[PDB]
């Protein structure tokens, strides 16, 4: 990891934010060497990320690089499409919508580079329509660009070249999965099929389809235009790249930054640009997930670093890239509780043990923070999160447990003190 | 900022400029 | 005609004996003595059902709202 | 709230402007054909916003428009959020309350 960091400088892989919103040639950094790429076989993109090896901004580990020179190799009858989320599920998370809002010229770029590469047909994206009016504005990008006739058919110098269509949601949670989503796309209700079918990459809208993320088509561009030997600068042999991290609930300033990987927290935190609540003496009870991790309290937390590997060593690691901490005030118990509250409403409902199995944790966990009857139950309670693992469909029950699974570790007392807190006021 | 009218949006550059569509059929 | 429980004679009525297999079926019947009759044992088709043919291009089968 | 209707506009009527009828030949345009058979989710939206909010009559009617058994339409209008089933008021406000938010 070298020097434990993690810096930043003016060179980074996003090019620009306050500089020129509009369209135009994409004055310096964007379409900039197009026909020469798209002229050479195309699998020499394949594997030409691999100099990089992007895991993947999907929540997940599953490097982007193998699943696109994975299946979908060959083709026989029928067409290929791309269908890459913009949506945003985890509560926190808001790294995206950044990179739409004031800078769109990138992705639809990042299809046409990227989508060459699986030889795919078509383009859809998708939003949540909860975004009304920066998703808008993507059509005029769309058409400033298109329009000018920088894609489809043969956009530029190829025989290959297909537009973008965007689609809109309501509700949803649905990029909650892929195999939901393509199935949304449609038109049905949304009930995430089963994970193998034939998974993702077989069953399909009508036909194969790969559900991609947004940074990982994002960067690929500028990462097959330049790539290196620097496409692997920070972090250790495994983990390799510079992501975007996000924080809220307790900071100065809290904003976005690019810093790369292997980042320790205490001066992560602190930076960028103030620790605003006490640097220490806060306690420092810290979330490293967005919703997909439990607590640190304030052990080896502030020195551990960022390293996807490295958070695995603790009990829990984070593929969100998202920050929220806390001070003092904030009661755990009471500021998880409306973590979990959110779980309930976000399920599709199907499967057995994630109906009817959160809720038996959603309505005891508001037991606890009231205070309430006796011990005994958290030993239980640990129990039925210890009890839905292989047993739902979708990640969203191995995503509703953690929380939980991780408050019973890292606290033990700050419970069994309250319900002596309302057993002593019982009486 | 335009609160309908998602109008030529859609139908006016993206109507004509959508090719083909093959799309193939699924007749079925 | 008192109360309406249904008396009957018929002394047999109720036997069910129970044997295992055809073979050592008839077994019975004929060392005692009686008529009687034969049923056949069923089994289903194979069959042939795969989850995942659901989802399909130009076939008719394609689910909505499972 | 409850997800069933107790007879209110069985015929409210409803209709779409013939100015909106030009605009579903650009929906259908995306899809491919024959599996086209839901674009239900801008459309039935759509007639949220020419009226704001959609009664049963308009549930119905797009069924008329898609060919699909309007059961296939009462469903996906009780599922997501953003729809409105229900009247509602000029403006209808929201309050992230969640962990940040909270
Ligand atoms: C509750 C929940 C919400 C999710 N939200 C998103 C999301 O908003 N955007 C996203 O790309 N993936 C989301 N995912 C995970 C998807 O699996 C992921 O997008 C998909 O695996 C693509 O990964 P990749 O493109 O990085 O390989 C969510 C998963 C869950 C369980
Ligand atoms: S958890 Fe079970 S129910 Fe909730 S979404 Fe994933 S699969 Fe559907």
């Amino acid at each position: 990891f070298g020097s434990l960091k993690d810096e930043d400088r003016i060179f980074t892989n996003l090019y620009g934010r306050h500089d020129w919103r509009l369209k135009g040639a994409q004055s310096r950094g964007d379409w900039y060497k197009t026909k020469e790429i798209l002229l050479k076989g195309p699998d020499w993109i394949l594997g030409e990320v691999k100099t990089s090896g992007l895991r993947g901004r999907g929540g997940a580990g599953f490097p982007t690089g193998l699943k696109w020179s994975f299946m979908n190799k060959p083709s026989d009858g029928r067409p290929k499409y791309l269908v890459v989320n913009a949506d945003e599920g985890e509560p926190g998370t808001c790294k995206d919508r950044e990179i739409i809002r004031h800078d769109p010229h990138k992705l639809v770029e990042g299809c046409l580079v990227g989508g060459r590469a699986m030889g795919a047909r078509a383009a859809y994206i998708y939003i949540r329509g909860e975004f009304y009016n920066e998703a808008s504005n993507l059509q005029v990008a769309i058409r400033e660009a298109y329009e000018a006739g920088l894609i489809g058919k043969n956009a530029c110098g190829s025989g290959y070249d297909f537009d973008v269509f965007v689609v809109r949601g309501a509700g949803a949670y649905i990029c909650g999965e892929e195999t939901a989503l393509i199935e949304s796309i449609e038109g049905k209700q949304g009930k995430p099929r089963l994970k193998p079918p034939f998974p993702a990459d077989v069953g399909v809208f009508g036909c194969p389809t790969t559900v991609a993320n947004v940074e990982t088509v994002a960067v690929s561009p500028t990462i097959c235009r330049r790539g290196g030997a620097w496409f692997a600068s920070f972090g250790r042999e495994r983990n390799s790249g510079t992501k975007l991290f996000n924080i809220s609930g307790h900071v100065n300033n809290p904003c976005t930054v690019e810093e790369e990987m292997s980042v320790p927290l205490k001066e992560l935190i602190e930076k960028h640009a103030g620790g605003v609540t006490g640097g220490w003496d806060n306690l420092l009870a810290v979330i490293p997930g967005g919703s997909s991790t439990p607590l640190i309290p304030k052990s080896v937390c502030e020195t551990v670093l960022m390293d996807f590997d490295a958070l695995i060593q603790a009990q829990t690691g984070l593929g969100t890239a998202a920050v929220i901490v806390m001070d003092r005030s904030t009661d755990i118990v009471k500021a998880i509780a409306r973590l979990i509250e959110f779980y309930k409403h976000e399920s599709c409902g199907q499967c057995t043990p994630c109906r009817e199995g959160v809720d038996w944790m959603n309505k005891v966990m508001a037991r606890f923070v009231r205070g309430d009857a006796r011990p005994a139950e958290i030993d239980s309670l640990w129990e039925i999160s210890k009890q839905i693992e292989g047993h739902t469909i979708c990640a969203l029950g191995d995503g509703a447990a953690w929380p939980v699974q991780g408050l019973i570790r890292h606290f033990r007392p700050e419970l069994e003190e309250r319900m002596q807190q309302f057993a002593q006021q019982h009486q | 900022y335009s609160t309908y009218t998602f109008l030529d949006l859609n139908l006016d550059l993206s109507k004509f400029r959508m090719p083909q569509p093959s799309s193939g059929r699924e007749s079925p | 005609p008192l109360m309406g429980w249904a008396s009957t004679a018929d002394p047999l009525s109720n036997l069910v004996l129970t044997f295992s297999t055809k073979e050592d079926a008839v077994a019975f019947a004929e060392k005692n003595g009686w008529s009687y009759d034969v049923e056949e044992r069923k089994v289903p088709k194979p069959k042939s059902k795969s989850y995942g043919a659901n989802f399909s291009w130009n076939k008719r089968t394609r689910v909505s709202t499972k | 709230v409850h997800r069933d209707t107790p007879e209110n506009n069985p015929e409210t009527p409803f209709d779409f402007t013939p100015e909106n009828y030009k605009r579903i030949e650009a929906i259908v345009k995306n899809y491919p054909e024959g599996h086209k058979a839901a674009a239900v989710l801008p459309v039935l939206d759509l007639a949220q916003r020419q009226n704001g909010w959609l009664p049963i009559s308009a549930m119905n009617k797009v069924a008329e428009i898609l060919q699909v058994p309007p059961m296939r339409v009462y469903e996906v209008a009780t599922f997501y959020t953003m729809y409105n089933r229900k009247p509602v008021g000029k403006y209808h406000i929201q309050v992230c309350t969640t962990t940040p938010c909270m």
